[PDB]
């Protein structure tokens, strides 16, 4: 038996649940979940959890963390050589025993916005991932001499979206690029709508890894301009089978089995198949970044700081039939057009 | 005292306030039995059925709904027996005898703000079930006026197609240049129209969209408010006077697992007409005995035809509608009708539509 640790937060179930499905899964070497889910993600009670964790005796932890508790837990997982697997934002600068499978958008989103040749827009932020975006797109606007509006949402209410809406309305901006956290990306689609602004003549930028995870069939019969990136490829059999035993499974342990994945589920997954294989290869740190796989989000390999290299995501536009894929993006060919 | 009812399927709200009123005018000196029935009204063989039912157990009124394919036959069978049938459904056309109709008369007041408002060529979206009483004036006051209508019939659409006919409905108004229409369906109906009016959008500044359907306080405007569209429409439940507010106040207290709704800020006119109903009904009833006042249906007339429909027709009374006092045909003769508009803000009024006076701007 080898023995894993679990760390999750709240509104996170989807996580928890693939996380399970994974293990249950594969070990039917049985992993040995040592889960401690916690309600608020602050830096006592996390630290309180992977004290506990280390106690029981874990040789790594899959965990997810926020803003604030970022820093304590690579911290403690760089200063006790206990390996940490985490699918939460990437970070900057040195650091060991710490592996991201997410993706930077930075590369990404710079290249479309130089595809498409702005020089006038608004950007809207939040600081739930850090500020590495935002950084990036004012030294690019100061690099390049563009004129952008970034505004702050993470404290308003329907009331202070109306009246910003209209105020930037009364300016002519048409171009806005969004980045935020899914509750906050719907509840903005969701008010964009009322005051009239699905109408052709804007293009909106969704900034994430979940285009095809929301719904915006009022958007498409509006025939507003939108585009986004996907990382989860749904043509590929692999997928087909997971989702099909996934359905085969009962709905009051594994609910979410009447959707495809989101980013999040998938690099889950991965993260956990990543994991497996590591484990196997060490029954024949520096083993654990040598790994290379074929996972839901295409090919899955680190370098020696732990981000992603040799990554495939590929850029859909909304169209009046729905999402269509227009190119695709990767880090040794820049942007690829059909 | 026994008075039977013919409730339709598919209506609890009605029922509720039914039962409420019930309970509320509350009589010692006597009290009525309901026996209520339920079927579907747009089916002749069982209005007829439940009719002759009612009719063979000695019921002194009957009360329930109708549509445009059953008020004949309920017209046909009330004429003959002098059983009168109080209604709060549409207001027939015609001389009908011993039917007390409950509802005031759009006609003349979608006609004196589409004065008010000074228009021409107007678009109008008729439905065919309710009846084409409404249409008719409409085409004749145009005629009279030159005034230029393009009708257009909703209703009577597939459900898997509706999204995409109702869409493009709006899309082949778009090509002509047409920019004010007159909405008059159930609320059902209206609230998919001005859904996918948003849909397609529509909502910003250069629309205006008139409600024909009183109410116009239930119809969920939330969706169309916070828009630069113009929203306006007519009501008969003013949810501010002495009355209704202590109507409201005990609404919200009673439970649905007893009575069904009862929980939410807002109730539709059919349901404070079936209350009105009952209380109009039982004062009526209160009348003749301060005076001191069957067979089977295919076979005369029974004891006391007008002591009982003249009772009932010469009632004047106070309730959330308004004044109540009817006519020698049975229609409501003293009844105000509030104007609304919707804003940035909720409902604010506008004016009041009376008989005496044409149209009033405050
Ligand atoms: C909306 O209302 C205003 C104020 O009454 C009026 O001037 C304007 O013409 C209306 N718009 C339409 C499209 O009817």
């Amino acid at each position: 038996s080898v023995q894993i640790g679990g760390l999750f937060i709240r509104n996170t179930d989807q996580e928890y649940t693939a996380f399970r499905l994974a293990i249950f899964l594969h070990n039917t070497f049985n992993l040995v979940p040592h889960v401690d889910n916690i309600e608020t993600a602050n830096s006592f009670a996390v630290t309180n959890a992977f004290c506990s964790q280390y106690s029981r005796g874990v040789f790594a932890i899959f965990g997810l963390y926020d803003k604030r508790s970022v820093h304590t837990l690579t911290s403690f997982c760089s200063a006790l050589h206990i390996s940490l697997i985490t699918p939460s934002f990437p970070t900057e600068g040195e650091s060991q025993f710490v592996l991201q499978l997410r993706p930077s958008l930075r590369g990404a989103l710079l290249s479309l916005l130089d595809h498409y040749e702005w020089n006038c827009f608004v950007f809207l932020y939040d600081t739930d991932r850090g500020y590495s975006i935002l950084q990036a797109i004012m030294e690019k606007a100061g690099q390049n001499g563009w004129h952008v509006s970034a505004i702050c949402v993470e404290n308003f209410n329907d009331v202070s979206y109306r009246q910003l809406l209209e105020e930037l309305d009364r300016r002519q901006e048409k171009k806005f690029v969004i980045d935020c956290e899914i509750e906050r990306l719907q509840n903005i689609l969701e008010q964009i709508v009322s005051v009239g602004k699905h109408v052709k003549g804007y293009h909106y930028i969704i900034a994430n890894l979940g285009f095809k995870d929301i719904s915006l069939e009022r958007f498409i019969h509006g025939g507003a301009n939108v585009t986004g990136f996907q990382l989860v490829d749904f043509n590929t059999p692999m997928v087909t089978k997971l989702m099909d035993r996934w359905k085969k499974l009962d709905q009051r342990e594994y609910p979410g089995s009447e959707t495809p994945p989101k980013y999040t589920s998938a690099l889950t997954y991965d993260g956990v198949l990543v994991m497996a294989e590591t484990f196997r290869n060490l029954r024949r740190e520096r083993t654990l970044k040598q790994v290379q796989i074929q996972g839901l989000t295409g090919n899955v390999q680190f370098d020696h700081y732990g981000r992603r290299v040799n990554y495939t995501m590929d850029v859909f536009e909304l169209k009046s039939t729905g999402p269509r894929k227009v190119g695709y993006w990767n880090d040794m060919d820049k942007l690829v057009l059909i | 005292i026994q008075i039977g009812g013919l409730f339709p399927r598919g209506a609890d709200q009605e029922y509720s306030a039914f039962r409420v009123g019930m309970v509320q005018f509350s009589t010692s000196e006597f009290r009525l039995t309901p026996h209520i029935d339920n079927l579907e009204v747009a089916n002749s063989f069982a209005v007829t059925n439940a009719f002759c039912s009612q009719f063979s157990r000695g019921v002194y009124a009957i009360f329930g709904f109708y549509d445009k394919k059953s008020v004949n036959t309920i017209t046909s069978f009330c004429g003959t027996l002098h059983v009168s049938f109080i209604t709060p459904s549409f207001p027939t056309d015609g001389t009908h005898p011993f039917v007390i109709q409950m509802r005031p008369d759009l006609k003349g007041a979608l006609l004196s703000l589409i004065e008010y408002y000074q228009w021409d060529k107007f678009a109008y979206l008729y439905d065919s079930d309710r009846g084409l009483s409404t249409l008719q004036a409409v085409l004749d006051s145009a005629a009279e006026k030159k005034w230029q209508v393009t009708a257009i019939n909703v209703g009577n659409i597939n459900n898997d197609k509706k999204d995409e006919t109702y869409r493009s409905l709006f899309q082949d108004l778009e090509l002509k240049k047409e920019r004010r229409v007159i909405l008059d369906c159930e609320r059902d109906k209206v609230n998919d129209i001005v859904d996918q009016v948003i849909t397609i959008g529509k909502h910003v500044k250069g629309y205006h969209y008139i409600i024909a359907n009183l109410g116009f306080t239930d119809g969920d405007l939330l969706k169309i408010q916070f828009g630069g569209a113009n929203v306006s429409g007519f009501q008969i439940v003013d949810y501010d006077d002495s009355l209704v507010s202590k109507f409201i106040e005990r609404w919200s207290t009673l439970e649905e697992k007893e009575y069904p709704g009862a929980h939410t800020t807002t109730i539709k006119y059919t349901s404070a007409l079936t209350y009105d109903a009952v209380q109009v009904m039982t004062e009526a009833f209160r009348n003749l005995r301060k005076q001191r006042i069957a067979g089977d249906c295919l076979a005369v007339p029974w004891g006391q035809g007008v002591e009982i429909e003249r009772a009932l027709k010469q009632v004047q009374v106070e309730g959330l509608s308004g004044n109540i006092k009817f006519d020698q045909n049975g229609k409501r003769i003293n009844y105000t009708i509030n104007i609304m508009e919707l804003k940035t803000n909720g409902p604010r009024k506008i004016g009041y539509w009376s008989e005496v006076d044409k149209m009033v701007v405050t």
